């Protein structure tokens, strides 16, 4: 659960 | 870019009172029912410390007198009851998108009873004199509020040429302020006068506080 | 436990590159989500610079654009920062922080920069490094009063910042005021005050310890009584 604008996610 | 606007830039609160700082994003920072707004606190000479993340969740080791609420574009941090160790700058930071942006911050200055300064004057060291210079310094310590006016007088006349004043942040102990004023003259200029007066003007006295010495 | 630490030059001449290192202890750089570089300009204004994802991929702030480069070294457990074509407006305190999964709510997660380093000051200027001159500040009066007595140290003519001044090696912690340095002609001047009971000095000895790492200067001045 990372922000929509973040270039990289977590899973 | 998401611009976080914090209000106010600074506020004064007495211990026991309630302090409330606001932070506004130029765009909504919600997503999947979670506000990507965090709060950091930074005391002078230290790195920013995390307090709250996701708008309202407190970090481990952070006392419950700290609360945070909001959603969308408007968020606020609340401190109650304001303790002595809360004097610091608080910044809000959004993790909604890259680039991550911060707020300008809000200085939390603690309010207390008025206190007059303890003025001390110092002639130049003989060690500095041999090097052809002369710095006569005057310390004005532990006073409240930070509003103070410092004036120098050589033989009665004002002197602003060569003066450098410096201010310390609020003390996390007694909540006071201090200030040093240094008059730097050449060895010769110094020896061309007698009376050296460091005169202060603070809200705690009708007349000016003064410390002096003669050669 | 976990600890981040910056290292690199105090002074860099304009148009040169700036290389900083963030050494991570008690945690592996491959174990975290992201590793950031953030800087604070005099005035306390923060600016996020960029980060390197655990997958080695990166993202940088558009303002820095093409001047920034972040890399790493898994074997030494360090991530770097390189900034090309620096100017005076690049003078600031750099911090490297870790972004990690904060378990919050009913068994869920949220990423936050939770552990920061102490920060390292970097000054971009042509100006040459200069050692400070320490001067003792003994009361000009014949100690005639009682109560407390204030002594101080004048540290002047040094570049760049910072300067570490302490009293009696650290014994004297209370009643100590270190006034922020104030620049004047490429040279800084700072002063520290100490208010102590009339009992100790001059019976006991008071000493101010000034340390200017950039010049590798370490000086001790014993505040001794004034006269002739």
């Amino acid at each position: 659960s990372i922000g929509p604008g973040r270039a990289f996610g977590g899973g | 870019d998401i611009v976080l606007t914090q209000s106010p830039a600074s506020l004064a609160v007495s211990l026991g009172q309630r302090a409330t700082i606001s932070c506004k994003a130029s765009q909504g920072v919600d997503f999947d029912g979670a506000s990507f707004m965090n709060w950091y606190q930074q005391k002078p000479g230290q790195p920013p410390k995390l307090l709250i993340f996701a708008a309202s969740t407190l970090e481990s080791g952070i006392p419950a007198r700290f609360s945070g609420r909001g959603s969308g574009t408007d968020f606020t941090l609340n401190i109650h009851p304001v303790e002595e160790e809360d004097a610091a700058t608080y910044y809000c930071q959004q993790s909604h998108e890259d680039p991550l942006t911060f707020g300008a911050g809000t200085k939390l200055e603690l309010k207390r009873a008025d206190a007059a300064p303890t003025v001390s004057i110092f002639p130049p060291s003989s060690e500095q004199l041999t090097s052809g210079g002369a710095s006569v310094v005057c310390f004005l310590n532990n006073f409240y509020p930070k509003d103070i006016n410092v004036k120098w007088k050589i033989d009665g006349s004002e002197r602003q040429n060569g003066v450098l004043n410096s201010w310390t942040d609020q003390d996390s102990k007694d909540s006071t302020y201090s200030m040093s004023s240094t008059l730097t003259l050449t060895k010769d200029e110094y020896e061309r006068h007698n009376s050296y007066t460091c005169e202060a003007t603070h809200k705690t006295s009708t007349s000016p506080i003064v410390k002096s010495f003669n050669r | 436990d976990v600890q981040l630490q910056q290292s690199g030059p105090d002074l860099v001449k304009p148009s040169q590159s700036l290389s900083l290192t963030c050494t991570v202890t008690g945690y592996s750089i491959t174990s975290g989500y992201s590793w950031h570089w953030i800087r604070q300009f005099p005035g306390n204004k923060l600016e996020w610079m960029g980060y390197i994802h655990y997958s080695a991929g990166t993202n940088y702030n558009p303002s820095l654009k093409s001047r920034i480069s972040i890399t790493r070294d898994t074997s030494k457990n360090q991530f770097f920062l390189q900034l090309n074509s620096v100017t005076t407006e690049d003078t600031a305190t750099y911090y490297c922080a870790r972004e990690e999964a904060m378990p919050y709510g009913n068994q869920a997660y949220y990423y936050a920069m939770d552990c920061w380093g102490q920060g390292t000051t970097v000054t971009v200027s042509s100006a040459k490094t200069t050692p400070p001159s320490v001067y003792p500040l003994a009361p000009g009066s014949a100690a005639q009063t009682n109560s407390m007595v204030t002594l101080g140290c004048l540290v002047k003519g040094y570049f760049p910042e910072p300067v570490t001044v302490t009293w009696n090696s650290g014994s004297l912690s209370s009643g100590v005021h270190t006034f922020p340095a104030v620049l004047q002609s490429d040279l800084y001047t700072l002063s520290s005050s100490v208010t102590v009971p009339s009992s100790p000095r001059p019976s006991e000895t008071v000493t101010c310890n000034v340390a200017h790492p950039a010049s590798s200067t370490k000086v001790d001045k014993k505040i001794v009584p004034r006269d002739c």
